[PDB]
């Protein structure tokens, strides 16, 4: 067992992939775009690219931070959730996942239901929270 | 108004043994004491404070331990350095008082 | 670093007052409280009083309470030390010492040398 | 009962608005100003416009979350404090709230006392902090 | 005991600047760049140094808002870890920081671990989600 890189576990299985992803979460924000720049300055041809690089760059973090408030996964690498597996998504068995199947095979595979997956576990954390407010 | 008692008055000594101090309370004083190496033309020199840490440049020969209104300072391999008296003071209530005092012999 | 010196000793006539100074160097005066102990000749440090070289706020011995007074002084980082009535048994050597820490030291750090004042 | 559009149970009293909470909350960061935009490009009178478009939709979206951070709500619909009601801000019974106002009749009733609640809620949840780290 | 203002506790020891976090925290993103501004208006000179302003401060907030994610610490102002203190850092007692350092003094102290301490922190929750999965 050693440390990865950044994406060096996209071509592993699941089961070896998923105790890298710190590595992954780490490099989502901060970067070398952010330094000091070493006619104004700011408007010449990269001053423009640099200043959208790092526009770009806060919407990417805050695109995928937007929905793990929504699911109530703030703050967590791994987060389980109350939401049943449904088995039209996908029916493969444990060893058929996380032996046989990389992350990226496995998003394709889902692809098509993940936006249904997501409106789902949006609103199942919206019951948690209701069904709280009435019990306290 | 807490007064420090501690005995006893003497502890004759030699080179290499358990020399035990101790400072008995006349109320609940908690872990707020102090100890002082006072030796002579010299001012008092604090060793131990908190009745459990060690001061900057003490060996860590010395100790101390014990809490409410027992404690002791024990110094395992009383060497020809540690002469003098010692003081034990106590640092909760509003007169900060210190104790009878005790002299060790060598 | 820090280091506090006092005056020389004095020789004073029943019933006269004596001041004594403790000159504090070479550290942020005001972040460290002063405490004053007298160790009687031949006896143990006895406790008199706390002063704060920040505020100036002070803590007194009920005995001594209405005839020992301190006070502080910031610009030149001294302190100083009075008392009157000056009974035949306050025959004693007086020390200045600093807190341990700047907030409850519960202990003293650096010491003076001493003033031995007879009356 | 339906499913509600975008601030389409804005009319509607509390008791039943508060079952669409993830219709609104849901669009506040995402939009077709991310799009790729079909004489710098960047630099053109509707260029420069998406641009501070992007950056208003950011700050309008961690204007709120840095409050939920603050008052200890990160990644809940519906946050239970632990700040009792003070009868000078409103005292409207439950029935005068939940049947018989819009969330703008009431958010403008307690407007005076939105920023004095602000100020309470990040102090009490200052204290659950301070409380916690010398009880353990 | 008296209120602060911003950095009006930078002077005080531990103990008492911990009771003024919050009025810190409180100012980290929202200023008076955010306002209406009163020959393109946004490209004049400091049409754009107000625009790169509000980047900058949406990145500062932002900068901090990420290591608190990772660490399992959103929501909180002071966030207790599972990480046991390292004696090589700083061996200090608990009267020799609290009652003696100020913020400043020990950040510098430290400075040489915090890289390192940060490394362990995202480490250490990711072990806690790890061992959360395999135990429910
Ligand atoms: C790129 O792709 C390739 C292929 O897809 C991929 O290679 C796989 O890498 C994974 C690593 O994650 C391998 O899985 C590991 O395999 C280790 C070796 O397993 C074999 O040997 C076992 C016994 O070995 C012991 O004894 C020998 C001396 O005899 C000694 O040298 C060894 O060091 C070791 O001490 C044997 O038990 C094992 O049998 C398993 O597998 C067979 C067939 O799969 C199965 O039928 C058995 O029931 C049993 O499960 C096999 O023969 C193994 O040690 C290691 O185990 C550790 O990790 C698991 C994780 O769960 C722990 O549970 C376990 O307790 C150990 O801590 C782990 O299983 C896998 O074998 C590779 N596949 C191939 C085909 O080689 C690369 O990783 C990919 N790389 C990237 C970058 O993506
Ligand atoms: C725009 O504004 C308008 C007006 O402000 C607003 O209209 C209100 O809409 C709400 C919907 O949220 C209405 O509240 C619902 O009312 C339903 C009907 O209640 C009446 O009928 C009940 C009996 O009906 C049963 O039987 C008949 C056959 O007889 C059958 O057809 C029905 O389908 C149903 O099976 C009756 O019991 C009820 O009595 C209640 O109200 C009176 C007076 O208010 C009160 O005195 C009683 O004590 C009792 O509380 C009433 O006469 C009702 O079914 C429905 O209940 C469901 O939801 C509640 C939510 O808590 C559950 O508790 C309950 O178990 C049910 O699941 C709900 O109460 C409200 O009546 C409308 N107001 C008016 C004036 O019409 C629009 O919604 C607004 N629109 C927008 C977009 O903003
Ligand atoms: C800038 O720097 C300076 C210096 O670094 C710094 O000044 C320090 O400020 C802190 C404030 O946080 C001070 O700490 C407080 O001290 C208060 C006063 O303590 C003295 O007096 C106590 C008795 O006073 C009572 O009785 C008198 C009448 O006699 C009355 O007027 C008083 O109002 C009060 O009711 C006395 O017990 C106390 O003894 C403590 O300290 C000594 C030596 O430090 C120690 O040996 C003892 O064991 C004991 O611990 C001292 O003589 C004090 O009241 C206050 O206590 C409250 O807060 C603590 C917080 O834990 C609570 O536990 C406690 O229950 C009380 O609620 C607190 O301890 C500190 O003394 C200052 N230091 C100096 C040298 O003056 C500034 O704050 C800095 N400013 C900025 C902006 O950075
Ligand atoms: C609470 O904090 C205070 C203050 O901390 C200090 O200030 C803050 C703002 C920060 O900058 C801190 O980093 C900083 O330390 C603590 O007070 C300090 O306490 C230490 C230990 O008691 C004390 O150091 C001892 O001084 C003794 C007397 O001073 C003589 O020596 C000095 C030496 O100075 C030379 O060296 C320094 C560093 O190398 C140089 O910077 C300097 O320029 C000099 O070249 C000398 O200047 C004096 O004139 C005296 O001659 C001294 O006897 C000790 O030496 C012994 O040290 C160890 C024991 O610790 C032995 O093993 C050695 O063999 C020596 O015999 C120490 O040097 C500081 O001076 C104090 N500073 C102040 C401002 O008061 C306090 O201790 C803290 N309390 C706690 C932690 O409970
Ligand atoms: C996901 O959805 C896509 C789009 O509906 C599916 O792709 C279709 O597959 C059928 C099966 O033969 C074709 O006839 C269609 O032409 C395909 N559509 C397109 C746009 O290519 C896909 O099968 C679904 N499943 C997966 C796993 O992707
Ligand atoms: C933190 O790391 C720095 C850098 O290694 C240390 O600074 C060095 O200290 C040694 C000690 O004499 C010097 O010889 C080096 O020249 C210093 N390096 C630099 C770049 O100045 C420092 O001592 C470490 N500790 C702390 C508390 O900062
Ligand atoms: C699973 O999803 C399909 C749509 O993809 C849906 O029709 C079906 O009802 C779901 N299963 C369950 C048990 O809800
Ligand atoms: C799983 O789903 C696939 C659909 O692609 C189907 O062909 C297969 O029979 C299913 N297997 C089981 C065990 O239900
Ligand atoms: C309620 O708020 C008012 C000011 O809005 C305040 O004066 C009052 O003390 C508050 N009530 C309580 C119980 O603190
Ligand atoms: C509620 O507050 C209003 C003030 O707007 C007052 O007129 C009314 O009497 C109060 N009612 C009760 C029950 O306290
Ligand atoms: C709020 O404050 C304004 C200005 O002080 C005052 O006129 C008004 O009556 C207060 N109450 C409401 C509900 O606006
Ligand atoms: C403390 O940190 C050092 C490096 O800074 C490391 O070598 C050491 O192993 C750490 N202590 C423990 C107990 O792991
Ligand atoms: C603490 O660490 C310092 C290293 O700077 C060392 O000099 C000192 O002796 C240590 N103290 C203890 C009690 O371990």
């Amino acid at each position: 067992a050693m440390i990865f890189g950044f994406l060096g576990a996209a071509g592993s299985t699941m089961g070896a992939a998923s105790n890298t992803l710190t590595v992954q979460a780490r490099q989502l924000l901060s970067g070398i775009v952010q330094q000091q720049s070493n006619h104004l300055l700011q408007l010449t041809v990269w001053g423009i690219k640099q200043l959208q690089a790092r526009v770009l760059a806060v919407e990417r973090y805050l695109e995928v931070q937007k929905f793990l408030g929504l699911w109530g996964c703030s703050g967590k690498i791994i987060c389980c959730t109350a939401v049943p597996w449904n088995s039209t998504w996908s029916n493969k068995s444990f060893e058929q996942i996380w032996n046989n199947m990389t992350w990226i095979e496995w998003e394709r595979e889902i692809s098509n239901y993940t936006s249904q997956i997501y409106d789902i576990l949006t609103e199942s954390q919206f019951q948690q929270d209701i069904n709280e407010v009435d019990l306290l | 108004a807490i007064y420090l008692t501690q005995s006893p008055s003497s502890l004759s000594a030699s080179v290499g043994e358990r020399v035990t101090i101790t400072c008995r309370a006349s109320q609940d004083i908690g872990d707020t004491l102090a100890w002082y190496q006072q030796q002579p033309g010299r001012p008092p020199f604090l060793v131990v404070y908190r009745a459990s840490t060690l001061n900057y440049g003490v060996p860590s020969r010395f100790s101390g331990g014990g809490s409410g209104t027992r404690f002791t300072l024990t110094i395992s391999s009383l060497q020809p350095a540690d002469s003098g008296t010692y003081f034990c003071q106590q640092f909760k209530t509003f007169p900060f008082t210190f104790g009878p005092g005790t002299k060790v012999e060598v | 670093q820090s280091y506090l010196v006092q005056s020389g000793p004095e020789v004073k006539k029943p019933g006269t007052a004596v001041k004594v100074s403790c000159q504090a160097s070479r550290y942020p005066f005001t972040f460290f409280g002063i405490s004053w102990v007298r160790q009687a000749p031949g006896k143990g440090p006895q406790w008199m009083g706390w002063i704060s070289p920040y505020n100036g706020h002070a803590i007194y011995l009920d005995e001594l309470k209405d005839r020992l007074t301190l006070t502080t002084d910031t610009d030149t980082t001294t302190a100083y030390m009075e008392l009157r009535n000056l009974r035949s048994a306050d025959t004693a050597v007086y020390f200045c010492a600093r807190d341990h820490t700047r907030q409850d030291s519960r202990g003293y750090d650096f010491w003076g040398q001493g003033t031995l004042v007879t009356v």
